[PDB]
């Protein structure tokens, strides 16, 4: 059988308890893009606009090989060592906050909600400047591994033939791992927006040139051994603010058969593409999840909360804080007395702050054989990384190493060649999180810790 | 009232005296060290990280500023040997073979 | 004339080491003799009794890519680096090529 | 609640450590600042702990009472990170909002 | 150092440890505090004070 | 024109308490620790000595 082993069915749980917690994370940039300033280090203003999936690649230290071994507690040789975090309170930064996004060349046929007049001119390019929000949402996903979102695309016109310019393709649905900074879907497109709209004339600019996903919790819940994400927390709300019909060619046609025709524009009815404007709704602080202990016990995961390679993939969403900020900076060193906006260069950036906080239990695992080897068959890699019989390795390589650089002209291979095991998620972006010292046992001295202790 | 040294003697002694010994052993060994440049002088070339030929001759003193692991780190601190704060942990390197 | 000539030097080394831990049972008068010898190690261990107070709330990503605060951030104080860091070394973490 | 007063956090402008053009009306460089709070300190409304004026070279573009003001935001995080509560023994908050 | 350094080591602990609790019970309370003035600005009138 | 408009702001307020005073028998390391938290208190108790 494939039959999940399930952590605890061999993870020797312990009395080990630990604290960790992250002092502040902070970053700012612009609501859309990176405004480059020619690069490179850095000389660009990035984007900063958190409506992106948030992935902290969360690193902890090897408990295996802490160092010193009276090994009184344990023989690693049998019982190799691993973290499990148990309790978490992520301390969340900032006041609450909010903002707007728009598009000047946002099309529209008309505001067909309940237009005051219902005029409908048939001229193109009347696509104007409109801004808006989204679904009020808090979610977090916790796991040993990253996550998968799913999203669409103009899928393969896998019909043998090919077809018409501007013809509708068949649309294919795609799963992808979510990564740090991945753009969120917000209410509109776990798909490729950018692909989707030939026009670029629609939605808020921020997503125009975009693609997003929606997180695949369901598959991810369907997890192989209840790992990946072994914990997940989610909260979302919205309503529709205002109604339109878009402008655009109907790439298809309406059946007649829906109406008795009229005269003219009524003989020939206009667009059928009806389109609303969103909104998340009011906020109260009350509904913020953040800042409490989430002690975990049993979990969905049949890994009950452990990370080999010390990586936890902290995945998160918060709608409670949206703004990139406006500087009206005078062009003039004078401050004129008649104000013209023109005497001002005006600028936009958003800023974000963070704390993760933890209560762990390291647990120790005695090597059992048709099970360890099963673990190899779960994945060997860790196990390698806990190693065992014959490393193997290679002396001549091992010696060599660090010699060069203390210069840059003398030898100028300048590190063309690497040495990693490799994390594939190298090709992926994280917020790189390490914590190998937030390590504490000062529960007492740890906010959460106090609670935790209390939690006992 | 600021140092503050109680009686008696107040005069230095060898370390070993109070050194709590262990049996502890470690090997430690420097993976390979090499560094290169032009003897007679440095060739600065600007361009500029440093992008340069350092002056590498060798009649210049060989000094390793050597960072060592904190022995007070472990563990399993519970351990046999250890009570912090009764004890603190300390290295002595005892042995070296200089390649 | 047809030739441009260049002059370079090279040096290679591997030292191997053996350590022994010692404990210091931190006895007060010694310790304090040692404070009075120098504190700082001791300081570096003990004394977490009030006051070992501290900072907080820090870390700030790309500072500055452009337009974040530039920061002359640059926060360290003494000691040992003062002076040592005025001084050339082949700087050596040996700490983890430490083999039991 | 505390035996000692407390700290807010609020925004400033960073440095642009060189003649980074220093354009008149350039993009500012952007810095985060903590300050201790006094009786009567001006607040966030749901808008911005900073100096206003700092930002707005217009005096024409914020709610006027706070136009030429400066505010802070409570450093709850900090004060939760308090060493013992003398800023915060207790803390309490309730806020609700929507965008009109 | 200064005024009081150690002996002995140690860490930081809640006060409550050394708090001799008592039976002491108090009421204390400030009755009505009041102060009023103008929203945007201070109205100077150079009295002053 | 016949009417001048004015803008005025107002506040009324109440604190209520229950204390229980606590006694701390000073012991020296504690005192130092307290000192090391803040001596001033101790002076301000005049923990002493002179």
């Amino acid at each position: 059988v494939a039959k999940v082993v399930s952590t605890d069915e061999y993870v020797t749980r312990t009395s080990i308890f630990y604290h960790a917690g992250s002092s502040r994370l902070l970053t700012v940039g612009h609501p859309y893009f990176k405004v480059p300033k020619g690069g490179n280090g850095r000389q660009d203003v990035p984007k900063v606009s958190a409506y992106q999936y948030r992935v902290f690649r969360v690193k902890l230290p090897d408990p295996n090989k802490f160092g010193l071994p009276d090994n009184t507690v344990y023989d690693p040789n049998s019982q190799r060592l691993v973290w499990a975090c148990v309790g978490v309170e992520i301390g969340r930064g900032q006041p609450l906050g909010v903002g707007l996004s728009g598009h000047p060349l946002y099309n529209k046929l008309d505001d067909t909600e309940n237009s005051h007049v219902a005029s409908a001119v048939d001229t193109k390019d009347t696509r104007d400047n409109v801004s808006v929000d989204y679904k009020q949402t808090q979610l977090c996903i916790i796991g040993c591994v990253p996550a998968i979102g799913e999203h669409w695309t103009k899928g393969t016109a896998c019909k043998p033939t090919t077809v018409v310019q501007g013809d509708c393709p068949p649309l294919e649905l795609i799963n992808t791992p979510i990564e740090d900074g991945d753009m969120v879907d917000t209410g509109y497109g776990a798909m490729d927006f950018k692909l989707l709209q030939d026009n670029k004339s629609e939605v808020p600019l921020d997503i125009c040139q975009s693609i997003c996903k929606y997180p695949d919790y369901l598959q991810m819940s369907a997890d192989a051994y209840g790992d990946s994400m072994f914990f997940c927390l989610r909260r979302e709300q919205v309503f529709a603010r205002h109604f339109w019909n878009r402008s655009g060619t109907m790439g298809d046609q309406l059946p007649e058969s829906l109406y008795i025709k009229g005269t003219d524009i009524r003989a020939n009815p206009g667009s059928y593409l009806y389109s609303p404007s969103p909104s998340g709704s009011v906020v109260t602080s009350d509904s913020q999840l953040f800042n409490k202990p989430y002690w975990l016990h049993k979990a969905q995961g049949l890994n009950n909360g452990i990370c080999w390679h010390n990586q936890l993939f902290l995945t998160v969403v918060d709608t409670t804080r949206s703004t990139n900020l406006s500087v009206c900076a005078s062009t003039t060193s004078s401050i004129p007395n008649v104000y013209t906006p023109t005497s001002f260069k005006e600028y936009a950036r958003h800023v974000e702050e963070f704390d993760l906080q933890f209560i762990f239990q390291l647990c120790k695992i005695t090597l059992t054989t048709e099970v360890m080897s099963y673990i190899h068959n779960m994945n060997t890699t860790i196990l390698e990384d806990w190693n065992f019989g014959v490393t193997p390795p290679p002396t001549a390589s091992l010696v060599d190493t660090y010699r060069f650089v203390q210069s840059a002209a003398v030898t100028c291979q300048k590190d063309t060649a690497p040495p990693v095991k490799q994390d594939p998620y190298d090709k992926l972006k994280f917020w790189p999180v390490d914590l190998k010292e937030r390590f504490s046992a000062d529960l007492d001295q740890f906010p959460l810790g106090r609670k935790f202790l209390l939690q006992l | 009232k600021v140092y503050l040294p109680p009686p008696s003697v107040a005069k230095v002694v060898s370390t070993d005296e109070y050194v709590t010994r262990t049996s502890i052993f470690y090997h430690a060994g420097s993976s390979r060290l090499l560094t290169v440049g032009h003897p007679y002088f440095k060739v600065p070339k600007g361009g500029n990280g440093r992008q340069d030929v350092p002056k590498v001759s060798a009649y210049q003193y060989r000094v390793f500023r050597v960072k060592l692991p904190d022995p007070n780190k472990f563990g399993l601190p519970d351990n046999t040997v250890y009570d912090p704060n009764s004890q603190r942990l300390v290295w002595a390197c005892v042995g070296v073979e200089i390649g």
